[PDB]
């Protein structure tokens, strides 16, 4: 039920919209990568203020409605049990693979074929 | 909000003229009908000029004064009301001398007041006396209201009903010959029978119902006791009710209640009367002593109704039942009949004596006929009242208005000044009465009205009126349109006074 | 405000003026109703997708079902619908006949009224030609039933009635309905459609269906009692549970000790209630609601058979058969309200336990046709085909006369009436010739549903009927426009089926022509 | 004033059959790319907010619940495909 | 020139509004005149469909939107209450009088002169009707022609002959020796599940509630009728007492004590049966209106009594006069003097309920006309046709004079008015000329509904002239002039007499309305 007012995104534009939503998270954390990376301002729902450059802490405090953006956050729980430091470097690397994949979709290459190349 | 300046007097004319323009065709036996749309979609086709203006909502204040004065006229005389508004609207219908000529109102008002005294003196010259001893001459006079009605078959009976009733109420010893229909002439209706069975009862009939089966059904010499106070246990000066929460005290209050009621009822039956008539109500404990004496219990009788009984059977009004003397008796009453007539309880105190009052009994087959016979005899009694006050008749059918219009024209030649112009306008304003009679018939208005003025110039003004049914010219000595003088005098005095009252108001101000 | 509305004096009811021709727009309403059911006529009729008022998806080609689901709000269109309700009386077929034929009369009546003929002459023209149709119809009777009560003959007649309703099952449903009908026929005048009750069961397919005697219910026996001859049957719609009085009866449960007391009390309440049933001598109890677990123990304790029927209509069938009413309270001991049955036992057919209510001593017309199907939508339509098949032989309980089907009589009867209209002078010949052309609507609607050109079929039918060859109807094929003999094919209709159908459809079109204006009124 | 349907939506003929054909292609379009072991997946979120990810054709058709009457027919055929076989619902629908 | 929140028409346009209202109403009701006319549909809005040609029903029941046309609807109500027929021809004449007068009013003629022409023409047409009526004695052959003429208009010309013998026979039985006739002596009943052609006579009265018991006799040849208002069901204590009980069982024991008063009265019914005609070939019937206890039904059923209960007021009223049983309010006064007599009493079983037939009576002074039909609205249409047929025969027997129909009288009156010179006013002849052409609308409308030409039909019937009396009328089937007296077409005298009085008064008052004012609207 509830077929009316159902948000649907399909076609080739659906992939380019998912990449754009993923690049929004990667472009945010790429400035905080490294020891000289700039910090981020956090305003809690209760009014608290904290400042940290830690990437794993940022992803936990970011509230994103988009579904693909939520998948990027779930990756932090898996990496923190291993590295816990360069977690930002994985999000930046994930955003670079999708950004260069946008140029390949214009050439007509199938997405599964692109994933096999990586 | 408010109006000031010449607009008030110019507005009062259009307000009075609009109300008059409706009923212009309601005058005469051939008068046209009208149609009223109810808010729910109903239609009322009545041609009565009194009912039309009663249901019409009028916004302007002067339009209300036109209706309120006409309603007062209906109380005194039930005829000629439509002619009052037509004349009151025609005298104000000429605005030339009011505004365009720039004449001051008091100059015009002085012209109407001088013309009013001339219209009165002219009617007394052309009038004719009447012999009130002959009932045949009174027959054709009353037939003016009886014509075009369903009582035309019983018309011969309808004349004797209104004639003998008013002659009883008339008291000529005082010198003013005062007659009051609303009290002494009081009428009630009797279900059952036909129109022929309707007669004139000599006495005062009471509609009080029979509460208990024990009463006097028929008496040869009734006895009536009149007292104002009600029969009840004596209370205090206030209306506070008696509340008793104890049983021992209930026996003390009940004993006082039974003692005083039995004491007053004992002095009433000491004279052994046939009935007890009280002004106020009667309780249940008092009726137990009335049914034991086998006498009729009558209550709720007003002061005027009791004053007529005292002069009939020779009764006397006493304040309290304990003070009743032997002077209060019903000796001289013809009969006492409580018998049911037409499935309703009636009481007949009727006798052989004339206590300046009577009672009209309306027989009929249905309530629809009773309502028709009632209203037809009401104005007929007022016709009898107007004739007995001033036994003089004037020619109708428009001959009276034209006879006065000829006298005003001839006298205006000797009048010198600016008042002669509005003084002549009254003579032409009286021509509206014969004009509507011809227009309703269908004949040409200009041709007949012009030849009518030539008749009053040469021949006598007492004759040569206008026939309403045929439309031609006929003398009023050969036709029964002769009308009482008291009606025409009251009509002209009201039409002029109303026209003057509206000209005197130059401003309308809202405030309290 | 002038100018005012044309012809409307009453309650704002739309009144068509002279140039508006109120008669035609009333015909237009009845014309659209025929177009909906015109494509459902014949064995090739298209299925209709119907949404029930309960938002259930139903697919059926039955015309009577469409008129129930589709609400007809037009007054003049209700007259044809009400004529269809009278069509279901005295015969169980001919519903599609009235809807198509009554519309055919009104479509051709529009052509006559445009010529300027009076509406009164059109009315008199149909009533005269209708009497000629009732005289010719007996002469068109070819063969009649042998009245042998043989399954081969009984199943051979159902081939036509089952056709146009359930296709492809014509062979199977012919013998199944025949076995149930041949049981009652030995009883003279006792045959009734209400005596044969149909009970549908979810299963593999129609091939698994069978025929049984008595009243067969799909619900098994809750008790362990196999067979009992007890005639006392008490139907109880109240479910079995703890007995509660109609008074207050407040039960206060505080501690676990009292919880076990009132728990055992319900076992004692159900004990005395079932005991009162065995005291009256009733070993058969029908339950409309659920059944408690403890009630199954007392049922076998007193050896009382228990029947659990969840359907409400299944309970009303017992109330009008054995006469056992369903009381609101829990097992009232009333003998007067019970029923009577000669034989009661549990049976198994198709790997399913079924309960059988029949009369061994008394003959009875009671019989039950068990149906099986995968889809309830397709299985319910089979029940509609059975009622039309059983009602077909309810007419043959009267005089047995058969007429050819497949539009064979429609061409033969239209050819004879045309001859009488030509010999009859005056202005009545116009309405008679149009009455004969109204018969052409059936073979056209039958050919269009089969994918065959209509004008080609009508041309061939007049050629073979002109030479004197009767019994020639329309052959049903997609690629073959030609025709074949109906008598050898086994397609035969009912005499009284056509007789009452022509009479009712005639008066339905006449009444519409009599009403020239529709006016709304207020109470 | 007097109307037969009174808000009743009904249509027949050729346009009604063509409208049903276009509705059946929409149902087959969703499970179209999910055919095969290497086929792409789908993401469906319910009212609770959780996302379901899989290429299974039987699971996707259950979550769609299309209100179109002709679309419900193809959905019901997939349910009968599970009882008889248990796979191939994507192939039958497509 | 008017007050706010109202409207007034000062000029003659107020008269033109009323004329347009009559012309609009004339065109609506002109199509239902005659048997060849069409029918109007009555939709109550709740789904009830009613079909009738009666003018009184199409007016009184249907509310008209236009205010002026509603007054004419109230006139047809008083029109049907007197004669019972002619409501359709009443409106058609009023519409034509206002139409023909509009030609002269537009020329400047005052309406009062036209109204005087109607009064002079009404007296001339009324005196001419005196010579037209026929004084012949009413017999069975004439009443059939009067019945067929009245019924043929309200039916399909099918049930006519079926309803013809039912209406004529019901009137002849209730009137003997010039006795005043009352239509309340005839009862109308309706049954379902039967064809419309099954309507027949009922000599007795049809009762609603029958007898309930397996042993009730389906038919009883002879029996006596005992009228009772007493209820035999459970009743409280008749004497002075109260409810004294120590349990629920003791309260039921007082029930048998209270029932003893009724049970002893039930035995009195059995005693009276055996005392008066309690032998074989006899019976007894209980017509008691109130309810009867089922146990009392069993005691009376074993004796051969057919019990009745839960009756109505109109039923017991007719059973009192027909059977002769005196109303008995207490069984202590039970005596054989209150017993009546009745013939064969049987209950005909329908497809649903059962009704009781008291028939085969000597002189019950009551009968019943049973109507049968497939639907509800068909029963209503037939019931209206019966009462319209009864008043047609009643007026024909009461007034021994009948007049020819088929528009023969209206054409004959139009000729005498044209040859009549004005007896009152010279200009009053324009009203006579307008009233003369208005009487010709009756044969014109009959030509339209028959499908013929309006002009050709009127010229032929007017061209008929001879030395002796010749009365011709419009023939619907042929179209040629036809004598209505020879073919058995007759109308009542009071109907034609009332139309001249009603059409003159109503059309006059419409021309007498000078202005239309809004009061409170």
């Amino acid at each position: 039920k509830d077929q009316d007012r159902k948000s649907r995104l399909m076609g080739l534009e659906a992939l380019k919209s998912h990449i754009m939503a993923a690049k929004a998270v990667a472009n945010t954390m790429r400035t905080s990568l490294g020891p000289n990376g700039l910090d981020k301002m956090m305003v809690d729902k209760d009014g608290d203020v904290t400042v940290t450059n830690d990437g794993a802490t940022i992803l936990s405090m970011m509230d994103v409605d988009h579904q693909i953006a939520k998948l990027m956050v779930e990756l932090s729980k898996s990496q923190d049990d291993e590295i816990g430091d360069g977690t930002t470097g994985v999000v930046v690397l994930a955003g670079a693979l999708l950004e260069e994949a946008e140029q390949l979709l214009d050439r007509g290459i199938h997405p599964i074929r692109i994933a096999d190349g990586y | 909000k408010r109006e000031s300046g010449r607009k008030v007097q110019s507005g009062n004319i259009n307000a009075a003229k609009t109300i008059a323009d409706i009923i212009r065709t309601c005058l005469g036996p051939k008068s046209m009908m009208k149609m009223l749309l109810d808010p729910m979609g109903g239609i009322v086709m009545t041609n009565d000029g009194n009912a039309i203006l009663r249901e019409i909502q009028v916004q302007h204040p002067a339009a209300k004064s036109m209706i309120e004065i006409s309603r007062t006229q209906d109380e005194e005389v039930g005829d000629g009301t439509t002619s009052v508004i037509i004349l009151a609207g025609e005298m104000l219908s000429v605005a030339e001398h009011f505004l365009e000529q720039q004449m001051h109102p008091t100059v015009v008002i002085s012209a109407y007041r001088k013309a009013l005294d001339d219209m009165i003196s002219t009617l007394k010259k052309i009038s004719i006396p009447v012999d009130i001893s002959d009932s045949d001459m009174m027959l054709n006079i009353i037939n003016s209201s009886i014509t075009t009605k369903a009582i035309s078959r019983w018309s011969s009976l309808a004349c004797n009903i209104a004639l003998d009733a008013v002659k009883m109420v008339q008291f000529e010893e005082n010198g003013r010959k005062e007659i009051d229909i609303k009290k002494y002439a009081r009428v009630e209706k009797i279900p059952g029978g036909i129109i022929e069975d309707s007669c004139v009862l000599r006495g005062v009939m009471i509609n009080k119902d029979v509460t208990h089966p024990r009463m006097r059904r028929y008496i040869k010499n009734p006895r009536i006791v009149l007292l104002d106070s009600s029969l009840e246990y004596k209370k205090g000066e206030s209306q506070t009710d008696i509340e008793i929460t104890r049983e021992e005290d209930f026996t003390r209050i009940l004993q006082m209640e039974e003692e005083y009621i039995q004491q007053l009822c004992e002095d009433i039956i000491q004279l052994k009367p046939d009935v007890v008539i009280t002004e106020k109500g009667i309780s249940d404990l008092a009726q137990h002593y009335l049914m034991r004496a086998n006498i009729t219990a009558i209550r709720r009788v007003r002061k005027t109704d009791n004053n007529r009984i005292a002069r009939a059977c020779g009764a006397r009004i006493v304040s309290r039942p304990e003070e009743l003397r032997e002077d209060d008796v019903g000796t001289g009453a013809g009969l006492l009949e409580i018998k049911k007539i037409g499935d309703e309880y009636f009481t007949f105190i009727t006798d052989c004596k004339d206590p300046k009052a009577c009672t009209i009994l309306l027989r009929g087959a249905s309530k629809e006929i009773l309502s028709e016979v009632e209203r037809n005899l009401q104005d007929a009694m007022q016709v009898c009242r107007n004739v007995l006050l001033d036994p003089q008749l004037v020619p109708g059918g428009g001959a009276s208005e034209m006879a006065v219009a000829h006298a005003l024209t001839e006298k205006s030649k000797a009048m010198t000044g600016v008042e002669q112009w509005p003084y002549r306008a009254v003579a032409q304003a009286l021509e509206v009465i014969p004009r509507t009679l011809i227009q309703n018939c269908g004949a040409s208005t200009i041709r007949l009205l012009t030849s009518l003025r030539a008749k009053h110039t040469q021949e006598n003004c007492e004759t040569w009126g206008v026939n309403g049914e045929t439309g031609t010219l006929v003398d009023m000595k050969e036709l029964g349109i002769w009308e009482p003088l008291a009606v025409k005098l009251q009509t002209y005095k009201t039409a002029v006074e109303t026209a003057v009252l509206l000209l005197r108001i130059d401003d309308i101000v809202s405030g309290h | 405000k002038a100018p005012g509305f044309a012809q409307m004096l009453k309650e704002g009811a739309k009144h068509f003026s002279g140039l508006e021709e109120a008669v035609y727009r009333n015909i237009q309403a009845c014309k659209e109703l025929a177009q909906t059911t015109r494509t459902a006529y014949g064995p090739n009729g298209m299925n209709k997708m119907v949404i029930n008022h309960l938002e259930k998806l139903f697919v059926t080609n039955d015309a009577a079902t469409i008129l129930r689901e589709l609400e007809v709000q037009h007054p003049a269109a209700k007259m044809i619908v009400m004529a269809s309700h009278m069509q279901e009386q005295e015969v169980g077929d001919g519903t599609n006949f009235v809807l198509v034929f009554a519309g055919a009369l009104l479509e051709l009546a529009e052509e006559l009224l445009r010529i300027g003929l009076s509406v009164s002459e059109v009315i008199e023209g149909y009533e005269i030609a209708c009497r000629k149709a009732h005289e010719i119809l007996p002469n068109l009777v070819c063969c009649s039933a042998k009245n042998l009560r043989d399954i081969d003959e009984v199943s051979s007649l159902l081939r036509t009635s089952i056709m146009s309703k359930q296709y492809g099952n014509e062979v199977f449903l012919a013998k199944l309905i025949a076995q149930a009908c041949v049981s009652i026929f030995p009883d003279s005048g006792h045959f009734n459609v209400d005596n044969i009750r149909v009970c549908k069961i979810l299963g593999s397919g129609i091939s698994s269906s069978s025929v049984l005697h008595g009243m067969v219910f799909k619900k098994e026996t809750e008790g362990d009692v196999t067979s009992v001859k007890d005639a006392k049957i008490a139907v109880y719609s109240c479910p079995f549970d703890g007995m509660i009085t109609e008074t207050k009866g407040t039960v206060l449960i505080k501690t676990a000790e009292e919880l076990m007391n009132f728990s055992k009390g319900e076992e004692n309440l159900m004990d005395a209630q079932v005991k009162a049933i065995a005291d009256t001598g009733a070993n058969v109890v029908v339950t409309g609601g659920k059944v408690a677990d403890m009630a199954l123990h007392y049922a076998n304790k007193y050896n009382i058979m228990l029947v659990r029927l969840n359907s409400k209509w299944d309970l009303r069938r017992l109330c009008k058969t054995v006469g056992a009413t369903a009381l609101p309270r829990l097992t009232p001991p009333v003998l007067e309200e019970m029923g009577h049955c000669d034989s009661v036992y549990l049976s198994e057919v198709g790997d399913t336990q079924v309960v059988v209510f029949k009369h061994e001593k008394e003959d009875g017309a009671i019989s039950t046709i068990v149906l099986r199907g995968s889809t309830d939508n397709l299985m319910d339509d089979i029940e509609r085909a059975v009622d039309d098949g059983v009602n077909t032989f309810k007419v043959l309980t009267r005089d047995k006369r058969l007429v050819p089907g497949g539009g064979a009589t429609e061409i033969e009867l239209a050819k004879q009436i045309t001859s009488y209209g030509e010999t009859c002078p005056g202005l009545e010949q116009y309405a008679i010739k149009k009455f004969a052309e109204a018969f052409e609507a059936i073979p056209r609607a039958l050919a269009e549903n089969s994918g065959v050109k209509a004008n080609e079929v009508i041309s061939k039918l007049y050629a073979v009927h002109q030479e004197g060859n009767k019994n020639v109807g329309l052959d049903i094929e997609a690629e073959v426009p030609a025709v074949k003999d109906m008598l050898e094919a086994g397609i035969l209709d009912t005499y009284l089926g056509k007789y009452w159908a022509i009479k009712l459809a005639t008066n339905a079109a006449v009444t519409v022509l009599r009403v020239d204006q529709i006016i709304m009124a207020k109470p | 004033v007097i109307l037969l349907k009174e808000g009743t939506d009904s249509s027949q003929g050729i346009p009604q059959l063509v409208s049903n054909i276009s509705a059946c292609q929409v149902i087959a379009e969703a499970v179209r790319t999910t055919l095969g072991p290497r086929g792409m997946d789908k993401l469906i979120v319910d009212g609770r907010g959780k996302a379901t990810i899989s290429n299974d054709g039987a699971t996707i058709l259950k979550l769609l619940d299309v209100v179109h009457p002709a679309a419900k027919t193809l959905v019901d055929i997939a349910k009968s495909q599970d009882a008889e076989v248990g796979d191939g619902t994507t192939s039958v629908t497509l | 020139t008017l007050n706010p929140k109202a409207e007034v028409a000062r000029a003659q346009a107020a008269l033109a509004v009323n004329i347009s209202a009559a012309r609009g109403l004339q065109d609506v009701l002109r199509t239902n005149l005659g048997p060849k006319g069409t029918m109007k549909m009555l939709v109550s809005g709740a789904g009830d469909i009613k079909l009738t040609k009666d003018g009184n029903v199409l007016l009184h029941e249907m509310q008209i939107q236009h205010p002026t046309a509603s007054l004419i609807a109230k006139v047809a109500t008083a029109q049907d209450d007197i004669t019972g027929d002619g409501t359709t021809s009443n409106v058609l004449i009023i519409g034509e009088l206002l139409k023909q007068a509009d030609l002269y009013i537009s020329e400047g003629l005052h309406p009062r002169i036209i109204t005087e022409g109607f009064e002079a023409a009404k007296e001339k047409a009324l005196q001419f009707l005196e010579e037209v009526k026929v004084s012949r004695e009413m017999d069975r052959e004439t009443l059939i022609d009067v019945a067929r003429t009245s019924l043929r208009t309200k039916v399909h010309a099918e049930l006519a002959d079926v309803l013809t013998e039912a209406v004529v026979d019901s009137i002849l039985a209730i009137k003997k020796q010039d006795e005043p006739i009352d239509l309340f002596m005839i009862e109308i009943m309706e049954m379902k599940h039967k064809s419309e052609t099954d309507t027949s006579l009922i000599r007795g009265l049809v009762l609603d509630h029958g007898a309930r018991h397996p042993d009730m006799k389906k038919r009883v040849e002879d029996a006596y009728i005992l009228t009772c208002n007493v209820s035999l069901e459970y009743e409280k204590t008749e004497v002075n007492s109260g409810f004294f009980y120590k349990s629920a069982e003791e309260r039921e024991k007082l029930v048998k004590a209270e029932r003893k008063f009724i049970e002893d009265r039930v035995k009195k019914i059995i005693e009276l049966k055996r005392k008066v005609c309690g032998d074989s070939d006899k019976g007894f019937v209980v017509i008691n209106q109130k309810g009867i206890d089922p146990f009392s039904l069993d005691a009376l059923s074993k004796e051969g009594i057919v019990a009745l209960r839960r009756a109505k007021r109109r039923n017991m009223e007719r059973l009192t006069l027909a059977c002769g049983g005196v109303a008995l309010n207490s069984f202590d006064d039970l005596s054989p003097d209150c017993l009546g007599h009745a013939g064969l009493v049987y209950e005909y079983t329908l497809g649903e309920e059962k009704f009781t037939f008291i028939e085969k009576c000597n002189n019950p002074r009551s009968v019943t006309l049973l109507i049968k039909g497939p639907n509800k609205h068909t029963l209503t249409q037939i019931k209206d046709a019966v009462r319209d047929g009864l008043r047609a025969v009643k007026n024909a027997i009461d007034d021994g004079c009948v007049v020819p129909g088929a528009g023969a009288v209206e054409v004959a009156m139009a000729e005498a008015l044209i040859k009549h010179k004005p007896s009152v006013k010279g200009r009053a002849q324009l009203g006579v000329q307008a009233f003369a052409d208005a009487l010709l609308i009756i044969p014109k409308v009959l030509a339209q509904n028959s499908g013929f030409d309006l002009q050709e039909t009127l010229v032929k019937i007017q061209a008929e002239h001879s030395e002796s009396g010749q009365l011709v009328g419009v023939d619907l089937n042929t179209g040629e002039p036809m004598v209505a007296a020879e073919v058995g077409v007759w109308d009542n005298y009071c109907v034609k007499k009332q139309l001249l009085h009603s059409c003159t008064v109503i059309a006059t008052n419409i021309l007498l309305v000078d202005e239309i004012m809004r009061a409170g609207m």
